[PDB]
């Protein structure tokens, strides 16, 4: 049981990042740009009514 | 990726005043009002224009948090080009210079900072950019750099502060233009650690309501940062309603 | 011909009216052409309304109300042979009568 | 269709016997054909195959 | 899968041509025909469309393009494969 | 040279900007709330902040259960009852009748939140906020209400049923 | 007039100088620009044969329904109306009332038929080449765009015989014969 | 200008398809048609056509990965019809 | 591909008219002239046309992806769907036994 509820939880954290951005410790070195690419027409913001 | 001898290609964003840099990679750029020199050892990109030499500076997200804002999707921004932008917490030009390239030669930038040690860069760094206006003062206590300050279309305070949201009220009722722009940083952690995070936006949300400034939108600077939201409003004197 | 000719309020504007159907709204003074109707048809009378961007013309039956360049707005089916026309400014009102005995007040402004 | 039957007797036996394809193409057996002996005719509800094998099920 | 055994579902293995027959090709399927009368009968669709077209032309029919297309002896319209030089437009080009 | 087909000039009404019709004629994706783990919301901590619903306050008279000791008794934990003024709006318009019901509505301890928005509608008030930040339970026992709120993901839900408040959407009780 | 401000739209509800109550939506500009219609009063004339053919239909109606005289009239009329080709139908006594409409009187005109035998490619490119006689009608040559043609006579609409026209259909094909012309 | 180089041509024709540069990156869905203003620069601290070829990485896959295509295009193809027909005559 | 006979397509309306174009026989002109740039042009030319095939058939693939994930998604919501239709034909005899 605790090696099935192991690989279920680290299948989320994958699930989890498809769904939403994540924090992941952050800068890394030199920074090497946006590597997926910049999406200018999108935006993401909640819009208050 | 983004190497020395490597070619991108420019493009406009969305917003007036950046650019997008395309290649394997993308990257976030303004234009360079001081060409030739990096403020804080950012990459710069050169295009021969008809031929004069002009220059861009890459923006890091995980350094400027107005930049994380850009890349999570801001629907709208009050600093564009020729606007007079009030900026609260102007540690050093990491983000100021940013600002000052997209306000360009015909904005101004009210660059205010308190503490001396990064005031004294702020002084060298304005000198390389005739349109920011470094004010060494408390943002507490707005009377004292009156006479300093016009009116100013956006104001964009990132003031780590736990009485962030009067600081926000008192220099935007003194300088702020009705129907003008505010965009505020906020970081959980310094305004109150004991509750969590969406408590504490909810909560600076509810002040600024109160302080006649209408909230048009909300975004959280992940993967960049941690506990931080960006809130753009409008500055509505004559009402929320 | 013959020409029935009507002067705007203020005398900015003319509107003649050819009996065989010619219909011309100028502004005599710069000699500039506003409308030119060319209807086939028999024309007793026009007038302007409340300004010279909308005239009436009472032709052969029916009386239309007409654009400042000349497009046709109305068709007036209720004035029938109209062979007077008269605008009363402040009012707002068009006054037609004709071979039917009949006097019609129409509002302009709500038609 | 050939190699089903050895004479035109044993074919007039199986007149009118269903038969399809392995495509699965349904078929008759009309007529035996006077040359060669053991040759039919068939009828197929859609053109097949040189490549195809027609087979008559029995028991 | 309630009250099936693995068992039951088994696969059940595809047989091939026959030898004798390899040079004739591929056993056709019951899939493969499908492929086979699904296409026949896509194009035996258009065609009876273009037969009835066909038959339905009003001989007086007119288009102002007609100018501009032309039709071949044989009577099949011609399409140009591109769409004359000049001898000043010549005389650059040599 | 007169041209062929001439026509009368006549008002347009399809095309016509001048009439009425004719005259009137970036995308966005809501990012996902970090507060929350797929339907679970990390975030939320005691001490709770609940949003209280006008039925709430009238369900609670008739059972006898104060709001502040029945809300601790519920969760277990501090909470923050706070209305806004929709739904202290709606209460003084039910009219004389609930006159005890407002008078309760305004105790010391039951904090308040203003609103910025012309409508009185408290049901519309309730979802947008709770839409905008995921840090509030809302009390309430209307059934469309209640209903909405299920659908947004990381929402608590408390309810007053028999004797006592009932919290649906909290794990940590 | 230009946009009115609040105080002053609420104080002139009803003021439209461009859409009036009589105008009836403006109706007869509508279908008189869809099927080219040159001559202003030729709707309301069509209108008033639409009436005709309403106001019988209604009395018809108010006859007992079993009644032979009302079984045999309206037949008679539905018979010459899809004859005319105004009615598309003839199994229904409602079309009467319901299907009879001046768009469908027009759909008859010469112009509209040239259209829809693809003799034209636009109904106002069908009405120039009548009025510049390249149109007959039996061996009659119409310059009128506003004959209305039955179904029978459908037959019969044709280009004259030496029209430029003609030639340019048969030296499209290949297949002038300069004997005709 | 319109003269639009070769070279700018192409660039841009391989930023438009960069998905399949690299089998590792799997960028944004997005379209990018070509702006109408645009400014090509190098970085400051060989054109990218140039500079992608020259790895010999990049080259030996996509001619790995063309191969791969062309075998899937041609198959059952006039190539296949031929060689069907050419088993049925004796040799 | 689909061959109309020529009977029915010398007989057809000028809209539906199908274009085949010949082959070309006789050498053009400018056919002759065109210079095409050797070496390293067609390198950088051959290079182009393999990078354009990899995504025209990643495109079509995932796409395709799509496609047969479509067909699976719409047999499990229909499934849901007849399960709130009969359930919900229960709920109006059970409320109208009320009334
Ligand atoms: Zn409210």
């Amino acid at each position: 049981s605790r090696v099935k509820k192991r690989k279920k939880y680290q299948k989320a954290q994958k699930k989890l990042k498809s769904v939403r951005a994540v924090y992941s410790g952050g800068q890394s070195g030199v920074y090497e740009g946006e590597k997926t690419g910049i999406k200018k027409g999108l935006t993401r913001s909640v819009k208050f009514k | 990726g983004a190497r020395g001898g490597a070619k991108v290609v420019i493009e406009p964003h969305r917003h007036a005043g950046v650019y997008i840099a395309r290649g394997k990679e993308d990257l976030l750029v303004t234009k360079n009002m001081a060409p030739g020199e990096s403020v804080y050892g950012e990459k710069r990109i050169s295009v021969e224009e008809p031929p004069t030499k002009v220059e861009y500076r890459v923006w890091n997200p995980f350094r400027s948090k107005l930049a994380a804002g850009i890349m999570g999707g801001l629907d709208e921004l009050f600093i564009a080009p020729g606007k007079k932008v009030l900026y609260l917490g102007a540690a050093s030009g990491t983000s100021v210079s940013h600002v000052s390239d997209v306000v360009g030669p015909e904005g101004v930038v009210y660059a205010v900072e308190f503490s001396h040690r990064p005031g004294r860069e702020l002084i060298s760094m304005a000198k390389k950019r005739p349109n920011i206006i470094p004010i060494i003062e408390d943002a507490r206590h707005p009377q004292k750099y009156r006479m300093l300050i016009g009116m100013v279309d956006c104001v964009f305070a990132d003031v780590a502060q736990p009485d962030q949201a009067r600081i926000i009220a008192l220099n935007s009722h003194m300088f702020l233009k009705d129907q003008g722009g505010v965009v505020i940083s906020i970081k959980a952690n310094c305004i109150d650690s004991t509750v969590d995070a969406e408590t504490v936006f909810a909560r600076e949300v509810q002040k600024l309501r109160e302080e006649r400034i209408k909230p048009l939108e909300q975004l959280t600077l992940e993967p960049y940062e941690r506990d931080h939201c960006i809130v753009v409003g409008r500055y509505m004197r004559s009402g929320l309603k | 011909g013959p020409y029935h000719i009507k002067y705007a309020k203020n005398g900015t504007h003319l509107l003649i009216t050819g009996r065989k159907g010619h219909v011309a709204s100028m502004d005599w003074r710069k000699g500039q052409l506003r409308a030119e109707l060319f209807l086939n048809e028999t024309c007793h009378s026009a007038t302007y309304l409340q300004n010279e961007q909308y005239f009436a013309v009472a032709q052969k039956k029916y009386t239309f109300i007409y654009d400042h360049e000349g497009t046709e707005l109305h068709r007036l089916k209720q004035h029938i042979e109209a062979r007077h026309l008269d605008f009363l400014p402040y009012h707002y009102l068009l006054v037609t009568a004709g071979e039917t005995g009949w006097l019609k007040y129409h509002d302009v402004s709500t038609g | 269709i050939k190699d089903m039957f050895s004479s035109a007797m044993e074919v007039a036996r199986f007149e009118g016997a269903q038969i399809k394809t392995v495509s699965g193409i349904r078929g008759e057996i009309k007529r035996a054909l006077s040359k060669p002996e053991g040759h039919y005719r068939a009828a197929f509800e859609d053109k097949i195959l040189m490549s195809d094998i027609v087979i008559l099920r029995s028991w | 899968a309630k009250l099936v055994h693995d068992v039951q579902k088994k696969q059940h293995r595809e047989r091939s041509q026959l030898t004798s027959r390899s040079r004739y090709g591929f056993l056709e399927k019951h899939k493969d025909y499908v492929k086979r009368a699904q296409d026949f009968h896509r194009k035996q669709s258009t065609l009876k469309v273009l037969r009835e077209k066909a038959k339905e032309r009003n001989p007086d029919e007119y288009y102002h393009a007609m100018h501009s297309r032309k039709t071949d002896a044989k009577g099949l319209l011609i399409s140009s494969r591109h769409g004359s030089l000049s001898m000043d437009q010549v005389k650059l080009l040599k | 040279t007169r041209k062929f087909g001439l026509v009368k000039r006549t008002l347009n009404t399809k095309k016509d900007q001048r009439l009425k019709k004719n005259q009137e004629n970036t995308r966005n994706i809501p990012q996902v709330s970090s507060a929350l783990f797929f339907q679970y919301n990390q975030a939320i901590k005691p001490p709770y902040q609940v949003l209280i619903d006008t039925n709430f306050i009238n369900f609670s008279i008739q059972k006898k259960v104060d709001i502040v000791r029945g809300m601790m008794d519920c969760l277990l934990a501090k909470c923050n009852p706070l209305i806004t003024d929709c739904v202290m709006a709606e209460l003084e318009k039910l009219g004389p009748k609930y006159r005890i019901a407002l008078k309760l509505a305004r105790d010391p301890r039951i904090k308040r939140l203003s609103c910025s928005h012309k409508g009185t509608y408290a049901d519309d008030c309730l979802v947008h906020r709770v839409l905008q930040h995921k840090c509030y339970i809302v009390a309430t026992n209307d059934a469309g209400l209640k209903q909405r709120i299920r659908k947004i993901p990381g929402i608590p839900l408390m309810s007053v049923g028999g004797h006592a408040y009932v919290i649906e959407k909290l794990p940590d009780v | 007039v230009r946009k009115l401000k609040h105080h002053e739209q609420k104080l002139l509800k009803k003021v439209d100088f461009l859409e009036w109550k009589q105008d009836q939506g403006h109706r007869d500009t509508q279908v008189m620009r869809t099927y080219h219609i040159q001559n202003r009063e030729d709707y309301h004339k069509y209108n008033r044969i639409c009436g005709d053919i309403r106001r019988l239909a209604n009395k018809l109606s108010l006859l007992p329904p079993t009644d032979p005289f009302r079984r045999k009239h309206e037949q008679l009329l539905l018979d010459k109306l899809y004859a005319m080709g105004v009615l598309t139908t003839k199994s229904k006594i409602s079309d009467l009332e319901n299907k009879v409409t001046v768009s469908a009187i027009c759909r008859r005109r010469l112009p509209v038929i040239m259209h829809r035998l693809k003799m034209a490619e636009t109904i106002q490119d069908a009405v120039k080449f009548i009025e510049q006689g390249h149109v007959r009608v039996g061996p009659n040559l119409i310059n009128d765009p506003a004959y209305l043609v039955t179904r029978n006579m459908e037959d019969y609409v044709t280009w004259v015989d030496n029209s430029k026209i003609k030639k340019t259909l048969l030296r499209y094909r290949n297949q002038i014969d300069d004997f005709d012309f | 200008d319109d003269n639009m180089r070769r070279e700018v041509q192409r660039d841009l024709l391989l930023i438009k398809h960069r998905a399949a540069l690299d089998p590792k990156r799997h960028y944004k869905k997005q379209r990018w048609e070509v702006p109408e203003r645009f400014a090509i620069g190098t970085i400051i601290e060989s054109t990218i056509l140039e500079t992608l070829m020259g790895d010999e990485a990049s080259n030996k896959y996509f001619k790995r990965k063309y191969n791969e295509i062309q075998e899937k295009s041609t198959s059952g193809r006039k190539a296949h019809y031929k060689k069907m027909k050419e088993m049925r005559k004796k040799r | 591909g689909l061959k109309v006979p020529k009977a029915v397509q010398k007989e057809l309306p000028f809209k539906s008219q199908i274009h085949q174009m010949k082959p070309q026989k006789k050498k053009t002109y400018m056919a002759k002239r065109a210079v095409v740039l050797g070496g390293d042009e067609k390198k950088a030319r051959s290079f182009i046309q393999k990078v354009l095939t990899i995504s025209k058939a990643k495109d079509s693939k995932r796409k395709e992806q799509k496609a047969s994930q479509r067909k699976e998604r719409l047999k499990k919501l229909a499934k849901m769907e007849e399960e709130k239709s009969q359930r919900d034909k229960e709920k109006k005899k059970e409320y109208f036994a009320q009334n």
